[PDB]
RNA sequence: UUUACUGCAGCCUGUCGUUGGGUUGUGACGACCCUAACUCUGAGAAGAGGACCCCGAUAGGUGGGCAGUUUG
RNA sequence: CAUCUCAGUAGGAGCGGGAAAAGAAAUCAAUUGAGAUGCCGUAAGUAACGGCGAGUGAAACCGGCACAGUUCAAACCGAA
């Protein structure tokens, strides 16, 4: 088994209670809590895991993390007139996942840039940190760069608010084919939103 | 949806139920002073608080922070201040109460150490020191209930000043207005048999009468928990 | 674990210089645990100063079941120019040590001495 | 409007998560002690609580506070 | 009339271009096949849902418009 040191992370990751990672999520939630809603890193916590999201080790790629509340949508009990299935909001949870919530909060703070992916990188009861990695497209580099010099394109301004990051297509309904994607693909709009 | 009641008006925080802040004279708490500190400090006049109706003392301490001070009856102008455990037991000092002697009153008293003074606080109301304990204290409040304190919480000497401000009767309705335009509250007060039903819990009817009882249940949502709250018992001592 | 000496990290920087002239060197985490695996570690030195923590933390184990000798170098900007790059350098693995392999097998028994 | 019908907020409480370490009494349960997360105060040194509370979810209750209706 | 329907409609917030979304199977089939996606016709008021009330309601196969396939992470090398 001649891994990569990726590898090795990629196993201390995937039972991050049961490994080394347990020892340091105490130690780094004190200092994460402190931190802002959308804190800017120099190294991802979790560099496989980005690496395969697809983090490169060159300028014109940010990498952020940004802290979400935990829990679906909060909602707001009518105060008119509602038949008794539209009034009941306590149990509902709605349909923007806490992964594409902190995407669209990183593309807000940075305005400049377009959001890649993200991943999660730790929790605890009240919050959800993910690590959202960006690009920026009008830097030279990422213009040479023949990986990533699809983002130049007037399509990919906005992507986390369109929907078209992973967790995105994910929260469309698109990350399977065949049966079940009947009202979701090739939007959920195009079938007046009767998938998902 | 009947309309909101007054304490849900009060608590959305419109300018009916709000303070008049700019009224009032200067916050009271007790002075800042780190762990193993002293300050020594001069009274340099008494002033009159809007806010409590009561005097205050204005003390000029030995770093030059004028700070406003809580009164305690007796204090008068040029009388010296003294703050930290090191201070003697004496009327206007700020001072632990596990140093007080028990059976000694005490006002202005901190819920915690460094608090800045929480409990006693009124016109005229003291505490009594009842007993002490090496991680407690116990001190008789003004409503009767045997608090128990940390012995680091300080408090200064002596009843508040003030004393007697209630023994007046109010006669006439305009010197209770002109106190409540200097308070947050809402003067008049309509009685809530007056209200019509959208109003109140306990308006509308041919006749003035709640038509439920006045005892409510802790558990009422807001809106509803009116009359009286949660009551062990009524009337009055047969 | 018992702290190595002071004198010992020296040598051991010193080593490293030795192996960057004269024998082979493999400098990063990546190509330190490959080494690692593969059977040629003739050395191992970590950076004290990894950030996150993931990075190096499987160096430890990994090389001590591997039967390679593995040093803490106190911070990688060092490390990094001892071994030739002036940038860090977060763990350098020798597999050749080359004119300098009797310092390092003494630096291995005083590891193994103190261990 | 209400002890009409069906619900929904609020509030009360069990369980899971947040959530750790040692001790006894039992076969994982209850209590006790600690600081180290966490909370509050202060500009901070630090002080007070502390694995409780708050919070997310779930289960039951109370619930004309509020909603939609019925009352041939 | 409350589940339902009205209807994910009306309305709202964010993003955005000349188009956008979709998109190259962890697919659909049936005993053996096909070979990205979109849109059109049909399947069809059928399956399915439903106080199984009122109503809501597809896809695949198939016939067409148009045809397009690939790039990363990683293994190995190590600043090339
Ligand atoms: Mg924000
Ligand atoms: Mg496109
Ligand atoms: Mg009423
Ligand atoms: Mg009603
Ligand atoms: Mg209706
Ligand atoms: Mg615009
Ligand atoms: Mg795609
Ligand atoms: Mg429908």
């Amino acid at each position: 088994m001649v891994k990569s040191f990726y590898g090795y992370v990629r196993d201390a990751w995937k039972n991050p209670d049961e490994t080394y990672v347990n020892e340091l999520r105490w130690e780094r939630l004190q200092v994460w809590r402190k931190q802002g809603s959308v804190t800017r890193i120099e190294r991802p916590t979790r560099i496989d895991r980005a690496r395969s999201l697809g983090y490169k080790a060159k300028q014109g790629i940010v990498v952020v993390r940004v802290n979400v509340r935990r829990g679906g949508l909060g909602h707001v009990r009518p105060n008119r007139g509602r038949r008794t299935q539209k009034m009941g909001k306590n149990k509902v949870s709605g349909g923007m996942s806490i992964q594409r919530i902190a995407e669209v909060r990183a593309d807000r703070r940075y305005p400049n840039l377009e959001v890649l992916n993200s991943y999660w990188v730790g929790e605890d009861g009240k919050h959800k940190w993910f690590e959202v990695i960006l690009v920026d497209p009008h830097h030279p580099v990422i213009k040479s760069d023949k990986n990533l010099n699809w983002v130049c394109d007037p399509s990919s301004r906005g992507r986390a608010t369109r929907g078209k990051t992973s967790a995105g297509r994910k929260g469309r309904g698109m990350a399977t084919r065949g049966k079940g994607t009947e009202k979701t693909r090739p939007s959920i709009r195009a079938y007046k939103s009767r998938g998902k | 949806m009947g309309k909101r009641l007054i304490s849900q008006n009060r608590g959305r925080g419109t300018p009916t139920y709000r303070a008049p802040s700019h009224k009032y004279k200067a916050d009271l708490r007790h002075p800042r002073v780190d762990e193993n500190s002293s300050l020594r400090g001069e009274v340099v006049g008494i002033e009159h608080d809007p806010a409590r109706s009561a005097p205050i003392a204005k003390v000029a301490f030995e770093n030059g922070e004028e700070l406003f001070l809580l009164a305690s009856e007796g204090i008068a102008v040029g009388n010296i201040i003294e703050c930290g455990d090191d201070a003697e037991v004496k009327p206007g000092n700020i001072v632990p109460i596990g140093n007080v002697p028990e059976g000694f009153f005490i006002c202005n008293v901190e819920s915690k150490p460094n608090d800045g003074g929480k409990f006693v606080r009124s016109s005229g109301v003291y505490a009594t020191v009842v007993t002490h304990e090496a991680t407690r204290t116990a001190v008789s409040m003004p409503s009767g209930n045997i608090k128990w304190l940390n012995p680091k919480c300080r408090a200064v000497v002596g009843i508040v000043a003030g004393s007697g401000r209630v023994d007046r009767p109010w006669l006439k309705a305009g010197k209770k207005y002109h106190k409540m335009k200097t308070r947050a509250a809402k003067y008049p007060r309509v009685s809530a048999v007056a209200m019509n039903p959208r109003d109140h819990p306990f308006g509308g009817g041919a006749w003035k009468h709640p038509g439920k009882p006045t005892t409510v249940s802790r558990n009422a949502p807001p809106g509803r928990k009116v009359g009286l709250i949660a009551a062990r018992r009524t009337g009055m001592k047969r | 674990k018992f702290d190595v000496p002071e004198e010992l990290t020296n040598k051991a920087l010193e080593a490293l210089e030795l192996a960057r002239d004269t024998g082979k060197i493999k400098k990063g985490t990546n190509e330190a645990t490959k080494a690692i695996e593969r059977g040629n570690a003739k050395l191992v030195l970590i950076a004290e100063d990894i950030e996150p923590a993931e990075i190096v933390a499987h160096i430890g184990p990994l090389s001590e079941e591997k039967k390679a000798p593995y040093i803490f170098i106190k911070n990688q900007k060092e490390l990094g120019a001892a071994s030739g790059l002036g940038v860090s350098c977060a763990t350098v693995a020798i597999v050749d040590a080359g004119k300098a392999a009797e310092m390092v097998q003494d630096i291995a028994q005083k590891l193994e001495a103190l261990k």
